[PDB]
């Protein structure tokens, strides 16, 4: 199960 | 840009036996960037129905792909893999050697 | 044995050829189980191992939403990276990410991972504490400061210690007949004369899973590392792997050489020699 991205670079 | 040229191995899934169906593999690895052209050849001509794995990469960020097709080896038919990549000035052809 | 889960993301810009492509693949150990490709006719998370197929529609929808959002996020990250490196909009560039969890033999978390790269070079990595970052350069330090301000590490720690481990354990159980089965190598030595006074001995390992293996040649009981040609472990296409190691030896000295094989499917390491 993948995780969501939290913030851009 | 810092680029890495592909390593290439050409080999069969199972030990080759003439007249017995098998799979011909061309494993390309160690390359960066990811765009790459791979053909499998039978007597110098491109094999039409070739599949490949989904793009992934190693711990050093270099990419790898497996290209493969069903084949029935014989004594006389020659097989090879032909690879093009931005790091190559001409396509690299690696012949299938059943001992490697 | 020990087990791991990893996701691998690749985002590749291609100015003049549409928006950047995003590909994600997921592995348990050396077994791929999902893929997503933004260039597919209908981008969605797709199964790549039989034991994942039983997950219900909520699983497929949740993961597809993640990867569709990530397609957009990594297009933005590629634009940001151009600013951070003073680069033009004309070139093609790649972001990669790899993250996931490792379990020890008792199923306990050993450690988590989350690392990213730009153009094939390390960019930023979550430290083993799951609380701080290592930036590779002054560009990645900008991202580090942004992620510190937003407490990103705390969210990643919560995933890596929680959902990552829970889902890996579930996959290991559902796929136990394959994921928890080691296939030992089938081994043999071949002999290839190279001239009247030397021959190649090649030690083969075939049909093994997982991919980790050690193959070494000794001469008179001393490792021959500098003199051994060792090919990269390679996939057979049936889940298993292959490897060989070769030495060139003086004709008449073949019995002084022994090949040694270590693999988790073997109860004891093997010693082999050429058997004419």
């Amino acid at each position: 199960q993948a995780t969501q991205e939290v913030k851009n670079w | 840009m810092i680029q890495r040229t592909p390593k290439i191995q050409v080999y069969s899934r199972h030990p080759a036996e003439n007249g017995k169906s098998n799979f011909l593999n061309c494993y390309v690895s160690g390359f960066h960037p990811s765009d790459i052209e791979v053909d499998l050849l039978k007597n110098g001509e491109r094999i039409e129905k070739v599949e490949h794995s989904d793009l992934s990469f190693s711990k050093d960020w270099s990419f790898y792909l497996l290209y493969y097709t069903e084949f029935t080896p014989t004594e006389k038919d020659e097989y090879a893999c032909r690879v093009n990549h931005v790091t190559l000035s001409q396509p690299k052809i690696v012949k299938w050697d059943r001992d490697m | 044995g020990s087990h791991s889960m990893r996701y691998f993301y690749t985002a590749m810009s291609r100015p003049g050829r549409g928006e950047p492509r995003f590909i994600a693949v997921g592995y348990v150990d050396d077994t791929q189980f999902v893929r997503f490709d933004s260039d597919a006719a209908s981008p969605r998370t797709e199964p790549r191992a039989p034991w994942i197929e039983q997950e219900g529609p909520e699983y497929w929808d949740r993961n597809t939403q993640i990867f569709k959002t990530n397609t957009q996020t990594y297009r933005e990250n590629l634009r940001i990276a151009l600013r951070y490196y003073n680069q033009s909009e004309a070139g093609s560039h790649i972001i990669q990410r790899m993250y996931g969890c490792d379990l020890g033999p008792d199923g306990r978390l050993l450690r988590g991972h989350d690392q990213s790269a730009y153009d094939g070079k390390d960019y930023i990595a979550l430290n083993e504490d799951l609380s701080s970052w290592t930036a590779a350069d002054t560009a990645a330090q900008i991202t580090q400061r942004k992620w510190e301000a937003a407490r990103v590490a705390e969210q990643l720690r919560a995933y890596l210690e929680g959902l990552c481990v829970e889902w890996l354990r579930r996959y290991l159980e559902n796929g136990k007949e394959t994921l928890q089965r080691a296939d030992p190598p089938k081994t043999h030595v071949t002999h290839h004369p190279v001239s009247d006074h030397e021959a190649t001995l090649r030690c083969w390992a075939l049909g093994f899973y997982p991919a980790e293996i050690t193959l070494t040649w000794q001469r008179d009981g001393e490792d021959q590392t500098q003199d051994t040609e060792l090919v990269e472990t390679r996939p057979a296409g049936d889940r298993t792997f292959q490897k060989w190691a070769a030495v060139v030896v003086p004709s008449g000295e073949e019995q002084r050489y022994t090949c040694h094989v270590q693999h988790e499917g073997l109860p004891k390491p093997l010693t082999l020699r050429w058997e004419p």
